């Protein structure tokens, strides 16, 4: 039953330790998730992991997903996204 | 233009305008729909001249210019790098995105407007804490 | 049970899913690929395309992963491998609906089972033939599929089989993205799980001991999350072993295998074997006419639950 | 559409259209300028927001275009012209819905006239007042919008005036895309027409006859096809005068102005005239609450097609 263990395992996994049975469990059910074809439910699993990973201090613990998109500026021919 | 502009059809506009001989009537600096983008793997800008060199050398060879087709922006020909994902499906894209701001994702138009309108979820299908709603 | 006609007219030799569960793809004997949709409004399996593919019979295909595109391997005894590449601007049922992209045109003897890599490991390919050459077959250029380079290739029998003598070759790679890249390969009567070492080149890491006879078939279990993995293999004996593998020179872990079970339950020859998306259900077909479906008890032992006539 | 009531307490000097047609911005004498949209639903005019903007009444405001974002500039008698930007974070009719960008106090007497250049000179800003001297503001960064310098200073006028309060300057740009950068100034009686030549400083191209009064409004006329321009003033005594322009390629092209029609069917001063956009259908403003449409006849001359009078 991997989808609950990944579903109480991401209430302080990440925010509290690091543990590599944790990420395991996480990418497998987003992988059965996607198996599925419920692209919508893995979407609420990472927006509420994102939510879930706040720290005390509040700085955010989760691996989110990085960026896709570099826009290079029309005019000083750089990176806008530094 | 500027008289079909103050009304709303652009899409007049657009079909006027790209079909116009003179080359030179709305601006002089050539394209300003035109984006470019660093790889997110590597951070070099895509520009994709070795791509566009030998698909254009084999579409000579072959005739049939169906082989350029081939070419885009999606890959990256130095760091190797395969394609850009939906952040919905997790499929490739190849054709037509939709760019969430703040955060930089990509997205099909079906995914994204699922994702934004059919859900009512105001937050990015990919785990972002910026709420970049509707 | 509802029977679905496929529409060869020969033998149908192998079938597999997609990603999605929502895609069939069979091949045949009569050389040709068919792919079936399922179908949402009618619930019932429609054909979307069926092509000429090879100059012989077709023996193993498999679907690449999704988030490559949709790309279906096609191994067949004319010692080719096609790789074909749907374009959605066609008519269904015509023909044109999958295009082709390469023939893998190296491999001496006529090849029997074809395998995708997991989609963490890139779009990578495993071939296998009567030759007793393990080939892996990369797509490093990635503006055109059409370019696929050879890059490992393994040595697993030494002399080729003489055309009197039959021959059974399967492979099956491990679905774990939180372990090094492991291949397991099913020889005629060995089976030998390769490992991607330091330097780049697979090795020999482990061997699974008995089978006295053919192996027909060879499955790795989906890594759940659990400390020990399972392959399971049905020979040409009436043997459904399952082997418990627990990970721990240039090989970034060394691994070892004991025997979990061992079930005689077929008396025959175990053709197929195959797991469930989780590896708690296994399925297991036999020379006595029924599929036999096999899950772990408390204990770790695997009894049978149903058995299905046909 | 029908007419509204704005909540203006004094008199509304000058009322200026947006691009797209769909937002209008009335300054006026109270200290006060209010901008409207017209809403999609029964067609109606509603307001937007209400911000005092000057310490005088306001007489001059021009839209900039649509791609540079939504600013208007006013002119007031504080020698002064600020820059306001539409802030769609703050709430409608709040009153913190605009800010101001930049403060053009580079003045000695009142400015009247503020004019917004054609888009294709970037977004260039024409200032004239009692000071009798031409202020060209250009953005050389239109990246930053609080950033405005001046670049062209010419002197329209021999001699500051005496009777300082008994003047009006009034300015109209030329929108022809192609041809080199004309401006339109009404200094005190005369009117001079202002090219650019090779030299990057402007040179007085033609100077329009006439004008026995003093000029109240200036507007020049799109040419949309045709061989030659049309430039509408208004004059103190009532007379509407169109001249004919006609351009020929130290400047690059000679201008040649002929007297096209005057018509003095206004009994009393017109205040400001305008063009539609097609460059045939004048309309123009009186003394007399009137409002007189004109339309080109089969001959080369003017008539008067309506006269649209307020009860
Ligand atoms: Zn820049
Ligand atoms: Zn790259
Ligand atoms: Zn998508
Ligand atoms: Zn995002």
């Amino acid at each position: 039953d991997v989808q609950s263990a990944a579903l109480i395992s991401i209430f302080g996994s990440p925010r509290y330790f690091r543990d590599q049975r944790v990420d395991e469990w996480i990418q497998t059910y987003r992988d059965m998730l996607k198996s599925w074809e419920l692209f919508s439910m893995r979407a609420r699993f990472d927006v509420l992991r994102s939510k879930l990973s706040r720290t005390k201090t509040g700085v955010l613990t989760a691996d989110i997903k990085p960026r896709q998109i570099y826009i290079q500026c029309q005019n000083c021919k750089q990176n806008i996204n530094t | 233009l500027l008289l079909l502009h103050r009304y709303e059809l652009f899409g007049i506009a657009a079909d006027v305008l790209k079909y116009c001989p003179f080359e030179d009537i709305m601006g002089s600096e050539g394209d300003q729909s035109s984006i470019r983008l660093f790889c997110e793997r590597c951070g070099e800008l895509i520009t994709n001249e070795s791509s566009k060199e030998k698909l254009r050398a084999e579409a000579q060879q072959t005739g049939n210019k169906k082989i350029m087709d081939k070419f885009g922006y999606w890959y990256c020909d130095s760091c190797k790098k395969k394609n850009t994902s939906c952040v919905l499906c997790e499929r490739p894209l190849k054709k037509l995105t939709m760019v969430i701001l703040p955060c930089g994702h990509e997205g099909h138009f079906q995914c994204i407007q699922e994702w934004f309108l059919d859900e009512n979820e105001q937050e990015c299908p990919g785990g972002c804490p910026g709420v970049a709603f509707i | 049970m509802q029977p679905f006609d496929s529409g060869h007219d020969d033998l149908v030799h192998d079938v597999v899913y997609d990603f999605y569960g929502r895609h069939v793809a069979t091949c045949s004997s009569d050389q040709h690929i068919k792919v079936f949709k399922l179908d949402k409004d009618t619930s019932n399996w429609e054909l979307s395309d069926s092509w000429r593919a090879h100059d012989s019979s077709i023996v193993a295909i498999d679907w690449a992963s999704p988030e490559y595109g949709r790309i279906i391997a096609s191994a067949s005894y004319d010692k080719t491998v096609k790789l074909w590449e749907e374009d959605p601007d066609q008519e269904e049922c015509s023909g044109r609906r999958w295009n082709k992209l390469c023939t893998l045109n190296d491999s001496k003897g006529s090849l029997y089972s074809v395998k995708f890599a997991p989609a963490h490991l890139g779009l990578k390919l495993a071939c296998l033939g009567n030759d007793g050459i393990l080939r892996l077959y990369d797509a490093l250029e990635p503006s055109d599929l059409r370019s696929w380079t050879l890059t490992s290739e393994m040595k697993v029998l030494s002399i080729p089989p003489a055309n009197h003598l039959q021959s059974d070759f399967c492979l099956s790679w491990c679905p774990s993205r939180f372990s090094p890249e492991k291949l397991a390969v099913s020889a005629l009567e060995q089976a030998i799980i390769y490992q991607r070492g330091k330097d780049g080149k697979l090795h020999v890491a482990a061997k699974l001991p008995g089978h006295k006879s053919l192996i027909r078939s060879i499955s790795w279990a989906p890594s759940i999350g659990r400390w020990y993995q399972l392959i399971a293999t049905g020979c040409k004996d009436g043997r459904i072993r399952i082997f418990k593998i627990t990970e721990k020179a240039e090989l970034q872990s060394n691994l070892q295998v004991e025997l979990l079970s061992e079930h005689d339950d077929h008396n025959g020859e175990v053709w197929s074997v195959s797991w469930n998306l989780t590896g708690t259900i296994l399925s297991s077909a036999g020379d006595d006419g029924k599929v036999r479906l096999w899950k772990a008890t408390y204990s770790n032992e695997f009894k049978c639950m149903s058995v299905i006539t046909a």
